């Protein structure tokens, strides 16, 4: 699986241990890095303060600087095209998640009847959605002399209904409905309807430009405000009356759903920020379980790709640190089909020894599956010095092998916690194998890992689905977070589950009016890498030509 | 289970002490230290005078021009104190104590336990004690009504605009509830440098103060509870109260020539000789040891961790590699035995991130600025911070952010209080009487 | 004990960890050239101090201080300086985590950090130069598969130069094939030296394997050492179990 | 002052009480609102979900919909061009503040010498800044095989030095120096040097695009990381050594400065967010005190403009709520020279009765100056029914009169708290005058106002300079926050002060390499209103043509 | 929550991790284990009594545990962790599925700031939700106040006033 890419990146056989260095022209071997100096030159000329400068400190490219095939594709690009700041698709994936809030409609509709004395029917509910889709992007419904927001800036904002009440579902305009039966395979569809019940929801997607100027905790305040404005308009109550405060409180607290919850004082942040988003939830955002129900590995691999990207490149590599960042800490798990080979083989192993999702969760299965796949993955890096030179950091080496091990153990049991326990066995194996593990503080998690995995104490116990970047061990270091989401997806994909932890968030991200395509994150990244992705939120309308 | 208790010089001070007597809810001295921590506050009168003298309030380079104000705070420290104990006292015969320190530059305000008693927020004593200082300055220094808000700011900084008393001149060992990493993390959010400053660089007494504060949070968080209570009781006796003189004896013999490896081997021999551990099976050349008592084995390894730091960092007289010591003491100790290190991985776990975040660009700092509530060092349940306090005490002056830079006020005023400075004698004495 | 293991690599791992096992000398580098490689100070000039000597300081009333003897540099108040090694995956004699385990057994007052592509030790200046000598001239160092570098450490997991050397982006060492020896032309940070320091004679692939500490498929496969794989699985089990319930 | 605009907006005499309605063509009288439907139509066509729709709920424009002359200019624009989402300059003002972090250099340099044993001289400090300006925008200085960020996206990122040590100041490259003596008038310059002392600072301005994808608490983490990378490079220590952790801690906590501090759990937010920014600090960001030292009114008026905009339109109208928003709540205090007339006259009054900044702060001066100017302002609205129809909400009416009153009382005393006390007298006067004050919860502040103004208790006492959107009374409602900043500026402008509360933040925002022009906020807003402003952070390089 | 694997709250469900244990029926046995873990002295004011046919459970910690408690909400951690342990080894919960009991009790903690989707409650709630120092006794809903005084107006006024003024 990784051979084709290994032979494109490297002149020599993947097997060879020797090559030439210091003979590439230094910095200036690369198309991208040349482009960057050109722009730097024009900038400093107009500006007067020095900017980007190859000749400062280290001369990049004394080795050949690699291209990377985005795994699962046939697109080869420079590493510089997979930094989130350089890649529009990567920015748009985060944008679509941050700008998503889902609100319960049930108690709101109850208020209208029990307190305001107005009938709620499908006819009025559709009228309401015509209104909400005028109001959400910044349109006026009640007050005279209202200024408004340019629809050209907000063409990505809208709302739709999710409802497990199938009788209401086909009374709602199709254009206002995220249809569970249309979007999903038959059995995933029924599993979702059952999990959701006859509860009906309002999926609001705010303008990307608003996330650009503001933040994530803006998102729900914005959703709540325009929802209340639309109720007022459509049901002809007083535009400001006692029961309206029920709408504010239902939408903002009692019946609300956000992709992330707030974070504590040291990493102080409001809602819908990357660190508040749990592994199971990020996994249910990705929609690969929809398209490839019978390939547990693709579904998991695809979840790793957008986990590592989101959590390492954008979250840890910017929000929590910044600078050049953590591109290749993340890329180690979605370029070059290296992890892909390790994962698939591990599944072939489980498929043989046990059944898919048929193994009793036990120390025995972990001890077997984890050790087998970690030795395999370790042995691939020492067989192919080319792959070793590709994944030059140990952190990303540990992550690739532990992910394969972890997901494989999940493939057998179908249980995230077991899978996680296999991750922590894999790591402590890698340690003694190469006489190293990762960067300095890489193994804080993994050394706490075994004891906290099954523990039930205060800030120790919690199923992996429910864990995230705020789980104490997990809050600091790269090469862990997105891979954990992969283990959550692996467990649940092996079982054939429609979702990992949230029915509604799952259906919501299935909607075809999103900008990012969440079925195929890897292919999107390459689309952004080749500068072919069209993001929202660009201000070229309100700016000179 | 009965541990012997020895002092900071290795002499025996209590016989068969049942470990059940060592829990915070059983131990009177620990109970009182918690009370004394909610009631004891440090106020910088010189700092408030400077701030008001130059209108530099709110802190961090700020100055409100044209609002300067020449009042004399220090000179009237005595008069200010008197007004404070007037506002603060509940009964004529209670433990209110408000005494000027260092020629009036500093001020210790200890609230009556009657005020503690009915206090939910543990830091709150600062509001009460501080608001006294505020009022006492206004109507002793005759402050103008329109400029009184400047005194509020010199005392409490940017509060309420900031979450804390930013740029203020009020301090305690505790700091504000919304800075907590979790429920019950209050007694965890106390700097190692605070710990070391208040025990005046006495290593054994720093270890103690860190351990008892840590293990009291372990009880408060429901960690030292159920099938875990014993893990922390024995862990606490050996780590912080020099149980069996084990920390002291290891360091007496390993102190001149020993390393972290020799201390590791010292732990394995002593558990071997005491039937704490045995030989499970014998591999092709090397022994896999089992634990006859998992809690007492952890306790044993934990004690050796403190000794490991004291011997290692004490030899360098540099704090720094306390993070390596904790990491590698537990690393070695495991692959010497086939058993888990202190805290079943978490102790070594903390030291990996600690090592990282004390040797890189991304955050952290030097050893003294961590605490039980730092996200980098919150992971281990009481067994890592007391080591870090030994190291920072054994430092002859290699740290930029030392106890003299970060923890000056605390060191000067809290250092004067006895149960803060020397908590061992008090806890062990309390434990003796409690055992009748 | 030191470390479990029934294979050759495991044995080189008790050997380097053991302070009884004498480290076989391969080189002989003068003290002046160790000071130059670690370009902290000029070898003629005296030791810079971070704080005044303990023999003339307000030493705090501490009964623990009295038990623990300071090192040479501690008594003088020396500044803490470093030396950093990068060991190649291709059969370098010593490896990061094993380096640190050796340090914590061999030396006093040790701060050290084991990373994937770098390993650093940090202690008092005069003691560092004495420690560095043993690390550089014994069988634990090899001038082709192990490099001295405090910056731009990239190279450990990289394939070897045509000359059989590890990659050096800063080109600190060169191969003088007139003498057949590897010699450094820059210090560990990359500043050009006045004259080359011969630390040379790179070993052939055979001698390296007989004293390597890395498990490799093309050497001693990790899969082969079952007794090591049993102990590391034992630590995992007892950790997961004790973290759930100490026991009984 | 407001006559010229009142006669351009209204056919009739400003004096007349009568006019015609229902005769403008409804919605479609306005150039902008027509544009919006065009784009809505194209959006729905391509999309399939209805968007902006005039015919939903209320028919806007049964009255003539106003144009607004941005006060102090001769530019007349529709209200729709002053929504922050529609206006690039407004977004860029916030961007420049959010992406600014200032870090102390003193203890860092101390570490290099006392612990790392390296000499710190001007020669090395300049070398360091060449490096930092390579490193800040995402350039590599130490590790081989590093991917980097496109300089074309970050052309607005850079760093400069502020230092009151004048001997070091003219040893630093002019291109790396925010020169206090060049940028400021002689006496403001000396007041700043004295206030700063021989302490030297590092002003970092992150890329705007990073604030777009992330948030404010990213800003300092990013500054801290690249500062430490540059120290490593320039002073040739180990790239990862004990004393490096001093750099992390100095830059992130001990010697750091951010435009805002974090907020509590209900409005949970990290640093450099609008609610954490104090009135005195926002006032010292605006640079009108630099250009117009002898006009206390312009300096204050200009601070109100960018206060109301930032705090009402962006902060309260989006972060804290959202939707159509609070454009005209803010505009009531920077269009149509209405407040301008009230403020100037109030200054002419103070200039006569008292001296400028010569009055003892007392209840007498407040009682006089506050009442006089509030009656004046109230009487202008009932004399000119045109101005009453312009400022149709009472909230903005209360704000315009209270601002004039408040700043005027500040002009006399030169003391923010006195000025503030006059605000709270003015409001309670407006109440009984028109039988109203503002919207429903408008006067929460103003009724608590009198007692909390001079109070010294827990969450009650604090000078106005130090107050902000997190001061308990102030955290909710429009028509207050930016006006308070104006009172802080008014007090300090009347005295001739170079700054209100922060010397360093003041000098920092004087730098000519910022994107927004902070000397003249009102003129910039009109530049954004006319779509003539060129913002940073646009991604047109990494996106298809 | 455990019967349907709906843990963490707010619509969440971890599929395939459902678990049929009987908690209510063994409420008495669970209580007994709890007062065992929680008591300090034989003669103290520990009180752990089942309510409403075993659907509810009042856990009052010994004042000895209060006494040495900085965080006012902390009693929930202690009392809750008892419920957690008492369920595990009365209902014989599997080691690998025990983390589901932690979640049914304490919700998404520690990933969330609070016990989100949990089944533990007091009048107080978590210290980092406070608007300021000493706001602990202020963060108690009026509805909590009114529910506990059972709609008695004078007694509600009282309870609100004494909590406020304290
Ligand atoms: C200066 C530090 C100390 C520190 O706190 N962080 C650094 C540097 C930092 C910088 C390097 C940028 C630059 O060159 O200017 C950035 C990009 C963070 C930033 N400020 O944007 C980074 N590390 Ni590092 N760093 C990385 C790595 C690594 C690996 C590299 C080993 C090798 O043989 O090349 C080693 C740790 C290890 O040995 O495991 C490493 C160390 C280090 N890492 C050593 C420098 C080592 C050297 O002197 O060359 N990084 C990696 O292993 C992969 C990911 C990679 C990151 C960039 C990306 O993800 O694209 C980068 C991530
Ligand atoms: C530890 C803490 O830093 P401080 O010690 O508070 O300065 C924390 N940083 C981080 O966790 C950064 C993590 C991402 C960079 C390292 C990745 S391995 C933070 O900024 O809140
Ligand atoms: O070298 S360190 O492990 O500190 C950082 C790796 S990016
Ligand atoms: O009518 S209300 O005062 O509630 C809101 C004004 S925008």
């Amino acid at each position: 699986l990784f051979m084709k890419a290994l032979k494109e990146k490297f002149e020599e056989s993947p097997e060879e241990k020797y090559t030439k260095f210091y003979i590439f022209g230094g910095w200036k071997q690369s198309e991208r890095k040349k482009e960057f100096k050109e722009w730097a030159d024009k900038i400093v000329e107009e500006r007067g303060v020095p900017h980007y400068n190859p000749d400062i400190g280290v001369p990049l490219g004394q080795r050949k600087l690699m291209s990377y095939q985005v795994s699962g594709t046939d697109v080869f690009v420079e590493g510089d095209d997979l930094t989130f700041v350089n890649n529009a698709a990567m920015q748009q994936m985060w944008d679509d998640i941050r700008r998503t809030v889902i609100v319960g409609m049930d108690t709101a509709h109850r208020v209208l009847e029990r307190r305001l004395g107005k009938e709620v029917t499908p006819e009025t509910i559709n009228e309401y959605m015509e209104t909400l889709n005028h109001a959400l992007p910044g349109g006026a419904v009640v007050q005279e002399h209202m200024v408004e927001i340019h629809p050209g800036l907000t063409w990505d904002c809208y709302a739709k209904i999710i409802t497990g009440d199938l009788e209401l579902a086909d009374e709602i305009d199709d254009k206002f409905l995220i249809d569970i039966e249309k979007l999903f395979p038959e059995e995933q569809a029924e599993q979702l309807i059952k999990a959701i019940g006859n509860r009906t929801y309002q999926v609001c997607r705010m303008p990307t430009i608003v996330g650009h100027v503001c933040d994530g905790a803006t998102m729900y305040r914005w959703a709540a405000m325009q929802i209340a404005m639309s109720f007022i308009c459509a049901y002809k109550i007083a535009a400001g009356e006692a029961a309206v405060s029920d709408f504010a409180f239902a939408s903002k607290h009692a019946e609300v759903i956000n992709m992330g919850e707030m974070l504590p004082a040291r990493r102080a942040r409001g809602e819908n920020e990357p660190g508040g988003v749990p592994f199971g939830v990020l996994a249910d955002c990705v929609q690969t379980m929809r398209k490839y129900p019978d390939d547990p590995a693709k579904v998991a691999l695809e979840v790793i790709a957008a986990g590592a990207m989101l959590y390492d490149q954008i979250w840890l590599g910017s929000y929590m640190s910044g600078g050049v960042g953590f591109t290749q800490y993340a890329t180690a798990v979605y370029p070059d089909n290296i992890l892909d080979d390790y994962v698939y083989y591990g599944l072939e192993y489980v498929e043989d020894k046990y059944g898919i999702a048929e193994a009793e969760p036990s120390m025995d299965v972990v001890k077997d599956v984890a050790t087998e796949v970690t030795l395999y993955g370790l042995e691939q890096y020492e067989r192919y010095p080319a792959a070793m030179e590709t994944h030059f950091g140990g952190s990303q080496r540990a992550a690739v092998c532990a992910a394969a091990a972890g997901c494989s153990t999940a493939f057998a049991t179908g249980h995230a916690q077991a899978g996680l326990n296999g991750w922590y066995l894999s790591q402590i194996l890698h340690k003694e194998g190469q006489g190293r593990l990762g960067f300095y503080g890489y193994a804080l998690q993994d050394q706490c890992g075994a004891a906290n995995s099954l523990s039930v104490r205060s800030d120790e116990g919690l199923p992996l689905e429910l864990r995230g970047p705020n789980y104490p061990n997990y809050a600091m270091n790269v090469g862990h977070l997105g891979e954990y989401a992969g283990i959550v997806q692996a467990a649940h994909a092996a079982r054939g589950d429609a979702f990992c932890v949230h029915p509604v968030i799952k259906v919501a991200f299935a909607d075809e009016n999103l900008v990012f395509d969440f079925t195929e994150p890897r292919k999107e990244f390459a689309k952004g890498a080749l500068r072919e992705f069209e993001p929202a939120g660009e201000r070229d309308l309100i700016v000179p030509a | 289970d009965t541990v012997d208790l020895y002092d900071d010089r290795g002499n025996c001070v209590a016989e068969e002490v049942p470990i059940e007597v060592l829990s915070p809810m059983r131990n009177e001295a620990i109970q009182s230290i918690v009370n004394d921590i909610k009631r004891t506050v440090a106020v910088d009168l010189e700092g408030i005078e400077n701030a008001l003298q130059n209108a530099t309030v709110g802190g961090k380079g700020m100055k409100i021009p044209g609002r300067e104000m020449d009042v004399d705070i220090v000179d009237n420290a005595e008069a200010i104190a008197d007004e404070i104990e007037k506002m603060i006292r509940v009964y004529q015969d209670d433990d209110t104590n408000v005494e000027p320190m260092y020629d009036g530059k500093r001020l210790l305000v200890q609230l009556p336990s009657e005020r503690v008693k009915v206090m939910a927020d543990p830091y709150s004593g600062t509001l009460q004690a501080g608001m006294a200082v505020v009022h006492a300055i206004i109507d002793v220094c005759e402050v103008d009504m329109w400029d009184a808000n400047m005194v509020k700011a010199a005392v409490f900084g940017r509060y309420p605009q900031t979450i804390d008393y930013f740029g203020g001149n009020v301090a305690s060992m505790l700091d504000v509830p919304m800075k907590q990493e979790g429920v019950g993390y209050a007694l965890r959010n106390i700097m190692v440098n605070h710990i070391v400053a208040a025990t005046r660089k006495n290593t054994m007494q720093a270890v103690c103060l860190a351990a008892t504060l840590q293990q009291t949070a372990m009880f408060e968080m429901g960690d030292a509870l159920g099938p875990f209570e014993r893990l922390h009781l024995l862990g606490y006796a050996y780590q912080g109260l020099n149980a069996d003189n084990m920390v002291y004896d290891i360091v007496k013999k390993h102190g001149k020539e020993g390393t972290v490896g020799t201390v590791v081997r010292e732990v394995v021999e002593r558990a071997l000789e005491d039937g704490v551990i045995e030989v499970k099976e014998e591999l092709p050349s090397f022994k896999v040891y089992k634990a006859n008592d998992m809690d007492l084995w952890n306790a044993y390894a934990a004690a050796g961790l403190v000794a490991a730091v004291m011997v290692n960092q004490g030899a360098a007289r540099a704090a720094q590699g306390v993070s390596a010591t904790i990491l590698y003491y537990n690393d070695l100790l495991e692959y010497e035995t086939g058993l888990p290190g202190v805290d079943f991985g978490r102790a070594e776990g903390t030291a990996v991130g600690f090592s990282f975040f004390s040797h890189s660009i991304y955050g952290g700092g030097g050893p003294g600025i961590f605490h039980g509530n730092h996200i980098v060092t919150r992971h281990s349940k009481g067994f890592a911070i007391p080591p870090v306090a030994a190291a920072m005490a054994l430092d002859a002056g290699t740290q930029m952010f030392s106890p003299e830079v970060t923890s000056k006020l605390i060191g000067d005023v809290f250092g004067e209080i006895d149960e803060f400075r020397e908590p061992m004698k008090y806890i062990t004495e309390a434990a003796a009487e409690e055992a009748k | 004990f030191y470390y479990p293991g029934e294979t050759d690599v495991a044995e080189n791992r008790r050997k380097y960890m053991n302070p009884n096992y004498e480290l076989k000398k391969l080189r002989e580098i003068p003290d002046e050239d160790i000071v130059r490689l670690m370009g902290h100070r000029e070898p003629g000039e005296e030791y810079p101090s971070v704080h005044p000597p303990l023999e003339e300081m307000e030493e705090p009333e501490c009964p623990i201080r009295e038990l623990v003897e300071p090192t040479e540099g501690a008594k003088a108040g020396d500044r803490i300086r470093y030396i950093q090694f990068t060991d190649s995956v291709y059969f370098a004699p010593i490896h990061p985590y094993i380096r640190a385990r050796m340090y914590m057994w061999r030396y006093r007052g040790v701060d050290t950090g084991s990373l994937s592509g770098r390993q650093i030790i940090e202690v008092r200046e005069r003691d560092l130069e004495k420690i560095a000598k043993e690390l550089l001239e014994t069988e634990i160092f090899d001038p082709a598969r192990s490099g001295v570098r405090g910056a731009t450490v990239h190279g450990h997991a990289l394939r070897l130069d045509e000359n059989g050397l590890m990659l050096h982006a800063l080109r600190r060492y060169r191969l003088n094939e007139e003498t057949g020896e590897v010699e450094y032309v820059k210090d560990q940070v990359g500043i050009e030296l006045d004259e080359p320091i011969p630390v040379g004679a790179p070993a052939d692939e055979d001698d390296l394997k007989e004293r390597t500490t890395i498990y490799r498929i093309d050497g001693t496969p990790y899969r082969e050492d079952e007794e090591l794989l049993q102990v590391v699985q034992r630590i995992h089990e007892l950790r997961t179990l004790a973290g759930y319930r100490p026991e009984e």
